[PDB]
């Protein structure tokens, strides 16, 4: 065989999945602070976008330029409903998404607690 | 709309200095990376350099340890300081906007400025 060591610092793509790699070259998982953007990585590095659990409630992060010239893969200050394919969410006045029994609009409706999903029919 | 400038271009002598400037305007400056790309005739537009929204820069490897970028986000300009010029950095210098993910990739910015010549003689 044959191996090298090598680094990598920041925001780097292979293909098309984003990483970002801390100073000391280390990938990064879950709910990180990059330069107070936040963003949201697979268990596997890869960042994700769609809504995902976080400790401040289920965040959206968006792909660049949906909401006020957001970046790459940011959490965003959405509001009201959002459909991502088949799933559907509703995002409160405080930008995260409603989860449990909730009445909008004088309709009541139910919202998974563990992913934020309508839960329709 | 939205327009980045270059200026600060010109003609230099091998082994002096250059002091690029883009000046921004017709967007949130404080909410881009922004990016230095260079195109010499004869050759394809390749990555220069770039500096994070919080002002973390990065570098193509040819320029590292000789090229520093940075960026007033209070008056939406950014510089690319360039020291020990060689001939290999004679081209047109591009100042790019962006959102986009890995700051190397020209796909990764979605604003372009006209470009400045820069001349090194030897």
């Amino acid at each position: 065989h044959h191996h090298k060591g090598i680094m990598r610092t920041g925001l780097i793509s292979f293909e098309n999945n984003n990483y970002y790699f801390n100073e000391n070259g280390e990938m990064q998982f879950g709910y990180i602070n990059i330069e107070d953007k936040m963003f949201y990585f697979g268990e596997d590095g890869v960042m994700q976008i769609g809504v995902f659990n976080t400790p401040d409630g289920f965040k959206y992060f968006a792909h660049q330029n949906t909401l006020d010239e957001n970046f790459e893969g940011e959490s965003i200050n959405y509001t009201g409903w959002l459909d991502l394919d088949e799933k559907r969410y509703y995002f409160t006045d405080e930008y995260i998404a409603a989860t449990g029994s909730v009445i909008i609009d004088g309709e009541e409706y139910y919202f998974d607690p563990d992913t934020a999903q309508l839960v329709i029919s | 709309q939205v327009q980045l400038v270059e200026s600060g271009g010109g003609l230099v002598q091998a082994g002096g200095s250059l002091r690029l400037s883009c000046a921004a305007s017709g967007l949130t400056f404080s909410r881009y990376v922004m990016g230095w790309f260079r195109q010499a005739p004869g050759k394809e537009r390749e990555f220069v350099a770039a500096i994070t929204w919080g002002g973390t820069p990065n570098y193509a490897d040819s320029v590292k340890g000789r090229f520093t970028i940075s960026r007033d986000n209070s008056k939406n300009t950014q510089y690319l300081q360039m020291n020990s010029l060689k001939p290999e950095d004679t081209a047109v210098y591009y100042c790019a906007a962006g959102l986009g993910w890995d700051s190397r990739y020209s796909q990764s910015y979605n604003y372009w400025g006209q470009g400045t010549q820069v001349t090194v003689s030897s």
